[PDB]
């Protein structure tokens, strides 16, 4: 079965840092692009970070400089290091290939909440 | 009026197979919804890869790598985009569950680019690499990515290609898992 399970989410306060992981099984990471998306609700999943198979990275304007996407081909996993977190960053985060995004096949994601607790 | 010359660039042309027959068999509202969904996916993919879409002409779609910002991996970067593009087209089914087959042509070489301010696609790209890329799409076989020798030599160490069975051309199969 082709699946992608996200993890690493949780509660952090403003200015904090989180590291999200996206583990892939059923596909070979080294020959696929992978992107991270967020769904707050005021919209549908928008992409925030993208890593191509050659190693190019691009980020949404709102998160660039604060987020970093990276790969681990041995673990077949993609990471999203999140720094300088803001309340505007509160969302559910998912990873997906371009094919999964247009195909509507999504994992369950991981929750990221930015507040004071 | 203002023309800028780029020594190195790579150009992609993509074109839908059988779109006349598709457009003649589909209600206009559903055809607009299908095309919008396909092109919205394409547009997202272009910005994700950090490339530029230069022209959208009906069911044709033109993407450039290395313009306006030069990059040393411009051919490799366009190849990864092209493979994502064809996979998106393969996974994107119409309400009937059929994929949208494409022809895709890639080329590399010098181009000239300029701003035509009064147009929607206000940044134009023409020249050698554009002309070759259009040839590569024109003569392409359904579902393949066709490239010339100059692209082959830049991709052959990182990508798998197969020679098409005077001008020799190649089919871009995919990324090498390991060298
Ligand atoms: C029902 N669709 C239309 C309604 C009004 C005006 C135009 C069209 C339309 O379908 O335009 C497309 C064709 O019908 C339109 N077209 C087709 N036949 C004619 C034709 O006889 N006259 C005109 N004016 N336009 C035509 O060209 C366009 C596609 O060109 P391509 O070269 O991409 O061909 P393809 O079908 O994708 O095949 P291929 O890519 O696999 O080779
Ligand atoms: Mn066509
Ligand atoms: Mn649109
Ligand atoms: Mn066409």
């Amino acid at each position: 079965q082709w699946q992608l399970v996200e993890s690493g989410g949780g509660l952090v306060q403003a200015g904090g840092s989180l590291r999200l992981s996206c583990t892939a099984s059923g596909i070979i990471l080294s020959i696929n692009s992978m992107g991270w998306y967020r769904q707050t609700a005021g919209n549908e999943r928008e992409w925030v970070a993208f890593s191509t198979a050659g190693g190019s990275t691009t980020y949404a304007d709102s998160v660039k400089g604060r987020f970093t996407i990276s790969r681990d081909n041995a673990k077949n996993t993609v990471y999203l290091q999140m720094n300088s977190l803001k309340p505007e960053d509160t969302a559910v985060y998912y990873c997906n290939t371009p094919a999964g995004r247009v195909g509507g096949t999504w994992g369950q994601g991981t929750p990221v909440t930015v507040s004071s607790h | 009026i203002i023309a800028d010359k780029y020594d190195e660039a790579s150009v992609l042309f993509a074109d839908i197979v059988g779109f006349t027959e598709r457009a003649s068999s589909t209600a206009p509202a559903d055809l607009v919804r299908f095309l919008d969904r396909l092109y919205s996916a394409f547009d997202e993919l272009v910005d994700q890869h950090g490339l530029e879409k230069i022209k959208v002409s009906g069911d044709s779609y033109m993407v450039v790598s290395g313009v306006p910002r030069p990059r040393p991996d411009h051919t490799q970067a366009l190849a990864d985009f092209a493979l994502d593009m064809t996979n998106v087209a393969a996974q994107l089914k119409d309400p009937r569950g059929n994929p949208v087959p494409l022809r895709v042509g890639l080329a590399t070489g010098p181009v000239v680019a300029g701003v035509v301010g009064s147009r929607r696609f206000f940044y134009d790209v023409w020249g050698d690499a554009v002309n070759v890329a259009s040839r590569m799409e024109s003569t392409d076989s359904v579902g393949q990515i066709q490239v010339p020798d100059e692209v082959y030599e830049r991709l052959k160490d990182d990508f798998v290609l197969r020679e098409r069975g005077v001008m020799r051309t190649w089919y871009l199969i995919g990324r090498k898992v390991a060298a």
